[PDB]
């Protein structure tokens, strides 16, 4: 049900 | 206000989306590293087409304070169905915190030992 949205690192 | 093992976290419960200067829509997320390790952490969401998250998968120093800024595309408004996870896990003193150490870090760090947090979205 939750999903990682588009990828972001420091 | 939400006081937990390994992270503090405002709001505790519920985000409200304010209009910035700019007319977009925006709320933030405070994540308080409360142990002495640094503590990983990664945010999910149940429309993952949706929202910019800022950033969503990074890590905390001992003691320290990062901020989450979350933001629906353009066109898009925020819906009473969405919510939000917070994992959080701790890590090794000496391990790095690049993109290529945290995501070796969420393969090999066990289940139990992960913190999650839910967090839902205030609209009317």
């Amino acid at each position: 049900q939750f999903y990682s949205p588009p990828e972001s690192f420091a | 206000v939400f006081k937990g093992p390994l992270l503090h976290i405002s709001p505790a419960e519920e985000l409200y989306f304010g209009s910035t200067e700019s007319g977009e829509k925006k709320t933030l997320i405070v994540l308080t590293n409360v142990t002495k390790n640094i503590v990983a952490f990664k945010v999910r969401t149940t429309a993952p087409e949706k929202y910019r998250v800022k950033p969503s998968n990074s890590s905390c120093d001992p003691g320290a304070s990062v901020d989450i800024v979350v933001s629906p595309h353009g066109g898009l408004t925020v819906s009473a169905q969405d919510r939000f996870l917070i994992m959080a896990a701790e890590m090794e003193q000496s391990s790095g915190t690049g993109p290529a150490e945290l995501t070796q870090f969420w393969k090999e760090v066990p289940r139990n030992k992960v913190m999650e947090h839910r967090l839902r979205c205030h609209t009317v």
